[PDB]
């Protein structure tokens, strides 16, 4: 029957909770209370980036840390030159409803995918003057979210059908499928070292999956609702998670438990596109109250507010070198913020 | 005599300046996000209100000692021209915005398919030019009939015969024509809007239309009837005091209807105040 | 039924694989995070602003 | 003053050309009416799509009527959380909701009662607080033959009116309109469809014209 | 991608003739076009250029106000019309394509060329060596000099290196002296600083001899080098 299996699963959950609680003598706040505070931050934006007429999801800069890929609901993919405010490429989209931006480590490919259940790879370095579709991937029964770029040939994606898929660029066939989530899967930041990846589902669960083995190894449940934001703390031993309520949680990888949560009584709206910095001191969260916030990922306290936006901030990202931070909202405006 | 004028003039200036100073910010933002002809015509309606109100303290702070200008005779023509052209520009701007609102509903497909940004710009420039030329005709003759003289007061005999015909012509052209155009356009607006629609549409449209018609009448009715009756009487009427007070009240009431005229304006206003 | 048994067995197997994990103390992980974070503090423009002359905007 | 480095002159000129193409595409899309198609089950969605298209993602319809390009999106092929992708469709010209009149007896709570909560969630949605909704009462011909045998008392326990189509359809429309708690800012256009005198496309055109007039009024000041 | 030109022949001085460069295989409307002339025995000489959409049109000093150029995207072709010809205009004309964005490769592809005969503050770019013997297997360095520092206040130099085989159209080898052109073997390399550039060929093989040309892109107004011949 199934009653004994359910009882065994409950006992295993209790054992896992006991093991997690055993190694919880001290918290991050107690250790970090004896360090110098980050202090007030007055980061301001020096950019315009006015080329869109729809909601913006325009992150995943790239390794060169200057080019930008921008996807909106108008059905156009815009490649931005951040330094000079220039549009490099304007690729028409077959489907206007997309929520995905990727630039690939090589920079010669751009991934796009939304609720059309199609993932399109666009080749940038073509012998002609235009940008054409290099590979179309199908096999997902839900809206696409995140199109990370392991290599020039391997692309991992998440959809709303409670699964994740790794596809090959050369052959449009499935390679490795992860089926362990009970809800829609987004927030699939691709590690600092590309050998691993984690994904946050809609059932307040964040699960890590082996790229080669293709099996789940760790799960985290510390939220109370759907998760729509994941970073990976470029150190490689922790990752940040954001949910539809105004709270973020930092989960350690080796400890396998939530380290600390960042929340305030003055924030109630949602959270989208949580990303870290190149060192990890600053954690930037895109809230739904028409502005973004900066949190200290070490002690607890806030650091700054980025209020230079009109509509709800939907995407946020940082360059590889941490020179500047791109923020995009539904007001078809992209703001690039840099330190003083 | 001067108490009634200056007590209401200071109140109008003080209560008006912040209102349009604020309104210009949202108008500039609206032009920044997406452009539309009605917005640009309404913006031209507003910076005229600033130019009239910011130039108002030059003439307001005079104490009206004998209705004379202590300042030299070269500065009075500037104040007179600007103040007289700003008041008559409102009628043309209202006619233009009512014209646009007419095809906004009468031919919705025509309005949606074909944008009229350049047409609105050129017609606004044309209205500015027409109002400025009509105002220039009047004061280009007043300069000289040949504390030593007065401006916009009892004049000599030579220039009255030149003024009164063209003066009445200006009054008729810049009052009756906008009256007929705006009344016809808004009547067709409230007629077409009533063909198979809800009940709150008729309220929120016709009530505002009637209120604005009453406001336009209250502001520019006594002034124009005094203007007309001056032609039959022949001499300049002595009712020039309150007719300008109502004209100033017009420049102050417009923010109030600007606020609650459109729901989008209310939504934008309630959020950008920081 | 005959279909829920497979799902329950899969869940139990996944929990069994997750059960035996050589986790380490939370304090040690926090100390490692602090060490890495303070090691690269000087190289992070987010925390320490760069001079305007060398700022690429 | 920096001579723009020669090649960056051509780069910024290419940027201006891209901006020109972008604004041309935006102007073209601004004149395109977007309609969202929704339904509980079958709801006669296929019949409406097939009839009005000539007169696993989205089966987009780009039919034209009287120099107007209409966009129709069907999201019935997606089985996932609705609220995650429901904000992408905000700002549409109108939302088309189709409900079958012959669904007050069939189950899998009958189908129409299950459609009531979907209608409530769609009409009362925060993203759809300013978009007019066109309701279609499909299966009109089946209603005539399947109301005589099956009384209306099974579905509505508080109905005591005459067992006639002209009253039962009005009652169903009355409850469907009563599901709207934002009547002061939104309106519902209810229409009945049949395989004859196909005015459904004309009804959609009339509702689209009304909502365009509504929007232009907000853009042009009054209301 | 293919560029084929027509309109050559022998023309009396003072006549008018037009050259048609038809493009087949790429997006002509998104590519700026250049016309570059080569004398039968002298070096390569720039003629003119027209941007995408006919926005910016430039002519060289010897040809300014006399020549004309035009484009037509639907027909996918380039016309250059020539009036009041002289005996100095007898040259082989190349229609070439160039794109201008970040990380682009202008002058990547060249045309086939047309033979035209007539019977009867600019930056100078000099190469010290005009001809040097070469062997299949040694490394050879070619030095390029400029009258002005090509390093602008943006972080990149505007060098271009072109190879002309004995009987083939010139092809780009490196651009901006920091990136290798597509389809070019890794043996070639370039380096140097403003006013002094070098190009190193390591592990030289057969079927690569020819004439090397050195191009600057600081201003418009681009001047070739002397041309280094290897044999
Ligand atoms: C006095 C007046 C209006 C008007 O033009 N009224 C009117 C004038 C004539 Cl000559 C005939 C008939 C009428 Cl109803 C219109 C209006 C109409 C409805 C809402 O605002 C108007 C304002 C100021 C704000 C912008 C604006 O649009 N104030």
């Amino acid at each position: 029957e199934l009653d004994q299996l359910r009882q065994e699963a409950e006992q295993l959950k209790n054992q896992i909770r006991d093991a997690r609680k055993a190694c919880a003598d001290a918290t991050l706040s107690q250790i970090t209370n004896n360090i110098d505070p980050v202090g007030r931050i007055q980061m301001r934006t020096r950019r315009t980036l006015r080329g869109h007429l729809a909601k913006i999801y325009a992150m995943h800069w790239g390794t060169d840390s200057r080019l930008l890929v921008s996807a909106s609901q108008d059905g156009k993919l815009i490649i931005w030159d951040s330094y000079t405010t220039n549009k490099v490429h304007a690729i028409p989209l077959r489907s206007s409803w997309v929520m995905t931006c990727a630039y690939a480590p090589s920079g010669n490919y751009v991934a796009c995918g939304g609720l059309d259940n199609i993932c399109s790879i666009y080749n940038l370095k073509t012998r002609e003057g235009n940008v054409r579709v290099s590979r179309e991937l199908a096999g997902h029964t839900g809206y696409l979210s995140c199109c990370r770029f392991l290599d020039d040939n391997q692309i991992v994606t998440s959809s709303g059908d409670t699964t994740c898929a790794l596809w090959d660029i050369e052959t449009g066939q499935q390679t490795t499928t992860f089926t362990g989530h009970t809800g829609d899967v987004m927030s699939l930041s691709l590690a600092p070292d590309t050998r691993l990846f984690v994904s946050g589902a809609c059932d307040a669960s964040a699960k890590l999956w082996d790229v080669r083995e293709g099996m789940c190894r760790q799960t985290f449940t510390g939220h109370e609702s759907d998760i729509n934001a994941i970073c990976f703390f470029p150190n490689g031993n922790a990752f940040a998670t954001g949910s539809d309520d105004a709270t973020c949680r930092l989960f350690d990888l080796r400890a396998d438990q939530e380290l600390m949560t960042y929340s305030h009584d003055n924030i109630i709206c949602g959270i989208t596109s949580v990303s870290f910095s190149k060192s990890g001191r600053l954690l930037l969260a895109g809230y739904d109250d028409f502005n973004c916030n900066v949190w200290d990922a070490l002690k607890a306290d806030r650091a700054g507010v980025l209020a230079g936006h009109d509509n709800r901030v939907s995407c946020l990202g940082v360059t590889d070198d941490g020179m500047a931070v791109a923020t995009g909202s539904w007001d078809s405006f992209l703001k690039i913020w840099n330190g003083s | 005599n001067h108490w009634l004028v200056f007590s209401v003039y200071l109140f109008t200036f003080l209560v008006g300046l912040p209102l349009n100073l604020l309104a210009l910010v949202i108008f500039v933002g609206k032009l920044r996000r997406r452009p539309v002809a009605v917005d640009v015509l309404l913006l031209n309606l507003t910076l005229s209100d600033l130019l009239l109100l910011l130039f108002l303290p030059f003439r307001m702070v005079e104490a009206a000692s004998g209705m004379h200008w202590p300042l030299p005779f070269i500065l009075c023509p500037l104040s007179g021209f600007l103040f007289f052209t700003t008041i008559y520009l409102t009628a043309l701007f209202l006619a233009a915005v009512s014209i646009e609102r007419f095809l906004s509903v009468a031919y919705p497909l025509w309005y949606k398919t074909r944008p009229r940004l350049g047409q609105a710009g050129l017609v606004s420039v044309a209205c500015w030019l027409l109002a400025s030329a009509h105002c220039s005709v009047v004061y280009v003759i007043e300069f000289s009939g040949d504390t030593n003289g007065t401006c916009y007061l009892e004049f000599r005999e030579d220039q009255l015969a030149i003024l009164l015909p063209v003066r009445l012509e200006m009054a008729v052209v810049l009052f009756g024509v906008p009256l007929l155009i705006t009344s016809y356009c808004y009547s067709r607006l409230v007629w077409i809007l009533g063909r198979g629609a809800s009940h709150r549409r008729r309220r929120r449209v016709a009530g505002l239309v009637a209120a604005t018609l009453l406001n336009f009448l209250v502001c520019f009715g006594p002034y124009n009837v005094s203007h007309v009756v001056g032609y039959i009487q022949g001499e300049s009427p002595v009712w020039r005091s309150y007719v300008l007070l109502l004209s100033t009240l017009n420049s102050c009431v417009d923010p109030l209807v600007y606020y609650f005229s459109s729901s989008g304006f209310q939504a934008d206003f309630h959020e950008l105040l920081r | 039924n005959t279909a829920s048994i497979a799902q329950a067995r899969k869940l139990v197997e996944q929990l069994k694989m997750e059960a035996n994990i050589d986790r380490i103390k939370v304090s040690k992980a926090a100390a490692d995070l602090m060490a890495y974070c303070e090691a690269h503090a000087k190289e992070d423009p987010l925390l320490t602003p760069v001079p305007a002359s060398e700022n690429p905007f | 003053g920096c001579t723009l480095s020669a090649e960056d002159k051509a780069a910024v000129e290419r940027s201006k050309m891209i901006d020109r193409n972008l604004r041309e595409d935006g102007e073209k899309a601004a004149r395109e009416v977007k309609l969202l198609l929704l339904g509980a089950g079958e709801s006669g969605k296929s019949t409406i799509v097939k009839q009005m298209k000539i007169i696993t993602g989205i089966v987009e319809t780009h039919f034209t009527f009287k120099d107007l390009h209409f966009k129709m999106f069907d999201v019935g092929g997606q089985r996932s959380e609705r609220k995650k992708w429901i904000h992408c469709f905000e700002g549409v010209t109108a939302i088309i909701f189709c409900v079958a009149l012959s669904d007050y007896d069939l189950v899998l709570m009958n189908r129409m009662h299950e459609s009531m909560k979907l209608f409530d969630s769609i009409c009362n949605n925060k993203w759809f607080t300013d978009t007019s909704i066109i309701l279609f009462l499909n299966k009109k011909d089946l209603f005539e033959e399947k109301i005589k045998k099956s009384p209306l008392t099974i579905c509505y326990p508080e109905y005591a009116g005459s067992n006639t189509y002209e009253e039962a359809a009005a009652y169903i429309q009355c409850q469907f309109e009563d599901l709207n708690k934002r009547k002061d800012t939104k309106e519902i256009y209810t229409h009945f469809t049949c395989a004859t005198d196909t005015k459904n496309v004309q009804f959609v055109f009339d509702a689209v014209t009304d909502v365009i007039i509504k929007n232009n009024l907000k853009d042009c000041g009054l209301f | 991608v293919q560029l084929v030109e027509s309109g050559g022949g022998l023309v009396q001085p003072g006549g008018s003739r037009k050259l048609s460069c038809s493009a087949s295989g790429f997006a002509f409307s998104s590519f700026g076009m250049h016309w570059v002339r080569q004398a039968p025995e002298k070096g390569l000489e720039w003629v003119a250029y027209i941007s995408s959409g006919s926005g910016t049109i430039y002519y060289a000093d010897t040809v300014k106000g006399r020549f004309t150029i035009s484009r037509d995207d639907p027909k996918n072709t380039l016309f250059l019309q020539m009036t009041s010809l002289r005996s100095e205009d007898t040259a082989m004309y190349y229609c070439v394509r160039s794109i201008y964005y970040y990380g682009s490769s202008p002058f990547d592809f060249w045309g086939q060329g047309t033979t035209l005969t007539v019977s009867s503050s600019d930056i100078v770019m000099t190469q010290a060596t005009s001809s040097v013997p070469v062997t299949p297997g040694e490394s050879v360095s070619i030095s390029c000099r400029s009258s002005k520092s090509l390093l602008h206040s943006n972080g990149n130099t505007y060098l271009y290196w072109f190879l002309q085989r004995p009987g083939q159209s010139p092809q780009l080898l490196i651009y901006r002296m920091s990136n290798l052109a597509s389809g070019v073997p890794d043996r070639f390399s370039g380096s140097g600083s403003g006013t002094a550039f070098t190009l190193t060929i390591s592990r030289l093989e057969a079927e690569d001899v020819g004439v090397y040309y050195c191009m600057q892109h600081l201003e418009y107004p681009l001047t070739f080098g002397a041309g280094t011949k290897l044999e």
